RNA sequence: UUCAUCUAGACAGCCGGACGGUGGCCAUGGAAGUCGGAAUCCGCUAAGGAGUGUGUAACAACUCACCGGCCGAAUGAACUA
């Protein structure tokens, strides 16, 4: 490719059999950019590259897809190995549909390989692996032949253990060989690379033999048994010096030869093995030596990008045949609609379908250019669409766009050529749109159009902490900083605690700390403090309040006679539910409680009011006998409940699970005397003494977090569940693969650490995903500094600037 | 102590003046288990005794002064050895001896008599077994969703021992490369020892 | 990686061993006193600390 | 369409745990739903007592069939009104078996036990029901053993 | 000094077995000898703990008590100063 024109890449768009989309996945340190360099040293985050390869008519008629012509246009996006950038490859694997799984030869399938190539099969994308580092395995650990060979074997048996326990039976033949042509070798790094299938075409090209069956002979158990001629199946032993197979025999030893001549520095063996080998020299490349030769004479010998680009045509699916399979699962849509149909043919004439997936930036603040991929009809630059929000309902009305792009846009190595339209199954970006939809989404044309599937990616941000500007003028500008780093990070999520602040959760440490230093340079622009998340906690009782707490009015004339109790958890989760609400009528939602949770009637119907902020989790029931102005004290006993529900008296947080019965009031006759100003200070120090002769607890967020691990580091798990006080609930197996799924309750106040610490424990192999469940009370005293609630009570309260010591009960309470 | 080395030597009595025919058959690599289903088979048509071989040669010197028939028995009680007591054919509780045959699992760091085989076969079990293969270099393939040896491979050559991963992959394919019974050194009865053969 | 005879191998010389509790020497691990004069000949044996 | 076995041990009358039962029976084919509710059939009669189930894989179909064991042989012998397991502690396997059903327990056991006679068998049960904890005529197990031994009590050699 | 083992074979050393009822009863999410509470049985035994440790999520797999094969004459333990 030499970016021949804006207007004949289009009509490579317009072959749509003729374009290969795939995304190349790897371990961390496995090549993956250098292999991409140096496929495009000969072609021209994670945005596409633009790839041109040619074919001829013998290696086209071998390929098992519907196809015209003999030239190809790869989409390749490059996806990021860590496991801390899981979504960018899992949007990637959305938006493409082959994938080159790069593995190198010394490290063998790591964790992360394994991860990519989970997901792959998983979003049900054909891979073609390719080892990488043999330059490295060839100088560095001095394998002569024979250990290479079984490293390549035991590489494609482990990658094809994979892809036998993870994919899906729609394909059943996608395991990966390096005889059917589906396994490359070489290095990315020096430029170079083979396939068995190039060197059986050499083979008969020098000895005109068939290549069809050498191309199973050239790998395995093969042996050519030279000085007899006879392709033998076995060692036999050679009746004598057992014999070596035809890989090495035939394709690694000439390269080995020229490895050792070139790197011992035989400069007198250099040129007849050259010219044998058909190898031309340069200007300057005549005075070459060793480490800087053989770099070169490789790259010649054998093209990484001829090689690459060859098994990527012959392999790897074109959207035309891959949306076949990949558009049922990717439309929650019946599949017996015209757009479903219409994804899976990949036809440009029908309603238009984009899926945009990710968020480019464009260096202006805000404009954030829309990637993604067309699956059904053609877009258009000036177009009316639809823009579908991820959870857009399609029968009724929802946030959804009726409007137009402004420009399609061709995505490149960082540069952007407008295009007048896009056929389907390729990969645009839009200009003039996403103020529009947050973070995904489709754009359709069709008025009964689903929207697509939310791509669920295998990570998900667990790692939360605060953010606050140093300077309190710039909110605004951390406030827009936060809102554009939620759709520049697919994974990223910002939110408001309950605490009131602004909470980034990410999938790690590293990936949290990266999207902070954009916040704090890029996106926001302005000095900010991280720190760990406050929790927040409830206030409740464990006990019927020892003894009945009475409270006067700061005239005297009023007093209240109450007791605390604890509301059961099956009430107070009734009552957060919606089961038994405020808006509800009395007589039925007390007929409710009664029946369903073992309330008495009568108290039942003596619900005055729930507190907190109207709705919450604690109920005043009314037990007095024959108080006579008892509705005109309604309202001042139900605000000054409000007031106690919501500023606890141990620390100043909500309660929860609190019953507060008012045994018996003594009112004044006259109402001037029985005011809000006398009933509401005489309530609430009423409610807080019974609430602290209750035997005061205090109450913790637990989350639920469930983790997928293989079979080898659920000890891991289970260690750092006990480090940090975790309650293991279930574990399961996955029908026919290793990955458990452990479900287990890890409070949130332990929590900080958490995705750390297990990473470390199972070496990088659990996932896990967290979510707040519910309340557990903390069963140690909250008003003895020295316990273990009593800690986090002193250090809420030196936070938020009172007292040290939590005020006695005794205060509060008036004696009589 | 003493008294039960006496009780031994009281059974010992009691059935070498009770039992008509004896086997001296050696137990060597003969579980415990192996030994119960012998006993089970040989319920009534025969006893089994076991002692240390000493203990044997002195109460049958002992008992010589009574019978001293029994001193052709002195040379065979060697190794490790047990008696089998029996008053019924002798062919048969031959028969009975060995037949119990059982190949024993492929545990590690035992000399192999020959030289083991993994064969190029359908194995039929999960997937994730291929590590045990790949440890020992044998080439795999994942056919009908099993692994499939693809070519044969010597696991153990004759003359060494097992490694512990050869013995789990030999475990994990139930290749038991030997086989272990009581074998019968000596036949005695009329008075008279002669080989089992 | 190593293959597992010579790790075992390697551990023979490494790793199974025995420590003093008083003076850390690094002892053979069916000793019952350590060798040191400066630790009295102590028995206060413990096994080394096996990785993973 | 095999011999292939898997020896679990369920709880009586409920059916058996997915996340018990689909990790290994999962390539075979018998539907996890089916593997419980034929556990919770051939588990009916030894109602809330943990047995072995013994499962026989053919043409993808399993053949639930209770394996006697002692322990829980002796369990549905004191009958055992059905137990509040959420309750407490070893909710106490107390109650007064006696040498009859110990007896036919032994008879069931037999087959596969390598005791010489019936009294062996009777006097191995016997162990079992005094580690389970029950009692035999009001009597320790031990002591029936010892009496077995002895004598004084004779089991049928039959 | 005291108590023990020992030609009916001691200690050490090398090799073999180290089972069956049985995943003994119980919370446990899981606990199969080996996180724990109590229970310390029976069988076959020459001998084998309802288990001395390693190990598993649980298994499994190794290991030791205990008994054997080899050797053949002394040996072991706790103390005392
Ligand atoms: C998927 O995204 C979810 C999950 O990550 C999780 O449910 C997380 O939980 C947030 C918390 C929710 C708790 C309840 C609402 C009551 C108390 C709240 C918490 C503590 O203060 C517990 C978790 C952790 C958060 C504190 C520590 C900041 C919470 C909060 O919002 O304040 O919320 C995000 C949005
Ligand atoms: N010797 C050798 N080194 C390589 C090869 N491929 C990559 N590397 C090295 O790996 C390092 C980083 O790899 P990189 O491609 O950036 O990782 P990735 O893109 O995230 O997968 C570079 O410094 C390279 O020198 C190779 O084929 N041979
Ligand atoms: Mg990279
Ligand atoms: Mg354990
Ligand atoms: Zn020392």
């Amino acid at each position: 490719m030499v970016a021949f024109t804006v207007d004949q890449m289009r009509s490579l768009m317009d072959k749509v059999t003729n374009v290969r989309n795939m995304s190349v996945i790897a371990h961390v340190d496995h090549g993956k950019s250098t292999l991409t360099d140096s496929l495009v040293q000969r072609a021209g985050k994670s945005t596409a590259i633009s790839l041109y390869s040619e074919m001829s008519d013998e290696d086209v008629k071998e390929i098992k897809q519907k196809t015209d012509g003999n030239s190809f246009l790869i989409n390749l996006i490059d996806s990021p190995g860590h496991v801390d950038f899981s979504s960018e490859v899992t949007a990637a694997l959305r938006v493409t549909d082959g994938a080159l799984v790069v593995v190198d030869t010394i490290e063998g399938v790591c964790v992360q390989t394994e991860t990519v190539l989970r997901q792959a099969l998983g979003e049900r994308i054909k891979p073609v692996v390719v080892i990488n580092k043999v330059d490295r395995a060839l100088l560095e650990l001095q394998v002569s032949k024979e250990d290479l060979y079984q490293t390549f074997a035991r590489t494609v048996e482990s990658v094809n253990v994979i892809v036998s326990t993870y994919a899906d039976e729609v394909l059943g033949d996608v395991q990966v060989y390096p005889a059917r042509g589906t396994v490359a070798f070489g290095s990315g790094l020096h430029g170079w690379a083979f396939t068995i299938r190039q060197f059986a075409t050499r083979y008969a090209k020098k000895f005109g033999v068939d290549k069809a069956k050498m191309m199973d002979r050239l790998w395995g158990d093969s042996f050519f048994n030279p000085k007899t001629k006879k392709w033998t199946n076995k060692d036999t032993d050679a009746e004598g010096k057992p014999l070596e197979r035809a890989f090495n025999m035939f394709i690694l030893d000439p390269i080995f030869r020229l490895f050792t001549a070139i790197m011992n520095f035989k400069k007198d063996e250099i040129p007849v093995l050259l010219e044998k080998l058909e190898i031309v020299l340069k200007g300057d490349e005549k005075d070459l030596e060793g480490k800087a030769l053989l770099k070169v004479v490789m790259r010649k010998f054998l093209p990484a990008a001829d090689a690459l680009l060859e098994m990527i045509v012959l392999h790897l699916p074109s959207p035309v045949t891959a949306q076949a399979y990949r558009a049922e699962q990717l439309y929650e849509g019946p599949a017996d609609d015209a757009n479903c149909i219409a994804i899976k043919n990949c036809d440009p004439k029908a309603d238009l379908m984009l899926y945009v997936s990710k968020m480019v930036p464009t260096s202006d603040k805000g404009r954030f250019y829309a990637f993604g991929r067309v699956f059904a009809g053609t877009v258009k630059s000036g177009q009316k669409v639809r823009i579908q929000g991820p959870n857009y309902v399609p029968g009724k009305k929802d946030d959804l766009f009726i409007k137009a792009i402004q420009r399609v846009v061709l995505m490149m190595g960082r540069f952007v050529e407008p295009i007048d339209d896009c056929p389907a199954g390729n990969i645009i970006g839009l200009v003039g749109i996403d103020q529009f939809l947050l973070k995904t989404g489709t754009l359709t044309t069709s008025e009964t159009a689903h929207n697509m599937k939310v791509m669920k990616f295998s990570v998900s941000p667990v790692v939360q902490v605060a953010v606050e500007v140093k300077n309190a003028n710039d909110l605004p500008k951390l406030v827009e900083g936060l809102k554009r780093l939620s759709k520049s990070d697919p994974c990223v999520l910002t939110y408001m605690s309950e605490s009131g602040e602004h909470i980034v959760a990410g999938t790690g440490e590293l990936h949290l700390e990266i999207c902070l230093q954009d916040l704090e340079h890029d996106h926001a622009g302005v000095p900010l403090k991280i720190s760990p998340p406050v929790v927040a906690y409830r206030e409740t009782v464990e006990s019927e309040s020892s003894q009945t707490a009475l409270s006067k009015s700061p005239n005297k004339h009023n007093r209240i006679y109450l007791k605390a109790e604890p509301i059961d958890e099956e009430v107070s989760l009734a009552i957060e539910n919606g089961i038994i609400n405020p808006r509800d009528d009395f007589k039925a939602r007390a007929r409710i409680m009664a029946d369903d949770y073992g309330w008495d009637v009568t108290d039942a119907r003596k619900i005055w009011c729930f507190g907190p902020d109207g709705n919450g989790p604690n109920l005043v029931i009314d037990q007095t006998k024959a108080v006579q102005y008892l509705h005109e004290i309604k309202d001042s006993v139900v605000a000054a409940f409000q007031w106690a529900t919501k500023e606890g008296p141990i620390f100043g947080e909500e309660m929860r699970s609190v019953r507060v019965n008012i045994l018996d009031v003594t009112l004044h006759a006259d109402a001037i005397h029985r005011g809000g100003g006398q009933i509401i200070p005489t309530m609430r120090r009423a409610t807080y003494a019974g609430f602290l002769l209750a035997d005061p607890k205090i109450q913790e967020p637990v989350f639920l977090v469930e983790i997928q691990c293989p079979e080898q580091a659920v000890g891991g798990i289970y260690s750092v569940l006990n480090k940090k006080r975790g309650q293991v609930v279930s574990e399961e197996q996955r029908p026919g693969t290793p990955l458990f799924t452990v479900k287990a309750y890890l409070p949130v106040n332990e929590s900080f650490g958490f995705t750390g610490e297990l990473r470390q424990a199972t070496g990088g192999q659990a996932f896990p995903q967290m979510v707040f469940d519910h309340w557990s009370t903390l069963g140690s005293d909250p008003l003895d500094p020295t316990s273990k609630a009593g800690e986090i009570v002193l250090a809420a309260r030196k936070r938020h600037g009172m007292k040290e010591e939590v005020p006695g009960w005794q205060e509060y309470y008036d004696k009589l | 102590i003493r008294e039960k080395k006496a009780e031994y030597f009281a059974k010992l009595r009691e059935y070498l003046e009770e039992y008509k025919s004896l086997f001296v058959v050696g137990v060597d690599n003969v579980s415990s288990q192996q030994m119960h289903e012998v006993r089970k088979e040989l319920r009534g048509r025969a006893v089994v005794l076991m002692g240390k071989n000493t203990m044997v040669r002195r109460a049958i010197r002992g008992f010589l002064s009574d019978l001293p028939d029994f001193e052709k028995l002195l040379p065979f009680v060697k190794g490790n050895v047990g008696f089998v007591f029996t008053n019924e054919p002798l062919t048969e509780i031959k028969n009975v001896i060995v037949s119990n045959r059982v190949a024993a699992p492929a545990r590690a760091g035992a000399v192999a008599p020959e030289d083991i085989w993994v064969r190029a076969v359908n194995t039929g079990m999960e997937p994730g077994k291929t590590s045990f293969f790949q440890a020992l270099g044998v080439p795999t393939k994942i056919a009908r969703g099993t692994i499939e040896i693809v070519s044969d491979v010597k696991v153990v050559d004759a003359g060494n021992k097992v490694g512990q991963s050869e013995a789990s992959l030999l475990n994990l394919l139930n290749i038991s490369p030997f086989t272990f019974g009581l074998t019968v050194v000596q036949v005695y009865d009329n008075g008279q020892v002669f080989p089992s053969s | 990686i190593i293959e597992p005879s010579l790790k075992a191998l390697a551990s023979k010389y490494n790793c199974d061993k025995s420590v003093c509790r008083k003076c850390y020497a690094r002892l053979p691990p069916r000793a019952t006193n350590c060798r040191k004069r400066k630790c009295g000949h102590t028995n206060q044996l413990r096994p080394k600390k096996k990785l993973k | 369409n095999e011999v292939k076995y898997l020896y679990l041990r369920a709880v009586g009358g409920e059916v058996g745990a997915s996340a018990a039962l689909a990790p290994k029976i999962g390539p075979l084919g018998l539907s996890p739903k089916k593997v419980g509710e034929d556990i919770a059939k051939a588990t009916k009669e030894f109602k809330g007592i943990k047995v072995t189930v013994q499962l026989k894989i053919q043409n993808r179909q399993a053949a639930a069939s209770v394996v006697p064991s002692a322990s829980s042989l002796v369990i549905t012998a004191l009958k055992e009104p059905p137990r509040d397991r959420k309750k407490d502690k070893n909710v106490k396997h107390s109650g007064n078996i006696q040498l009859d059903e110990i007896i036919e327990i032994a008879r069931q056991m037999r087959d596969k036990s390598f005791g010489r006679t019936l009294a062996s068998v009777t006097k191995e049960i016997l162990g079992t029901a005094q580690s389970v904890g029950c009692r035999v005529d009001f009597k320790n197990p031990h002591d029936i053993i010892e009496g077995i031994n002895a004598g004084e009590i004779e089991i049928p050699e039959n």
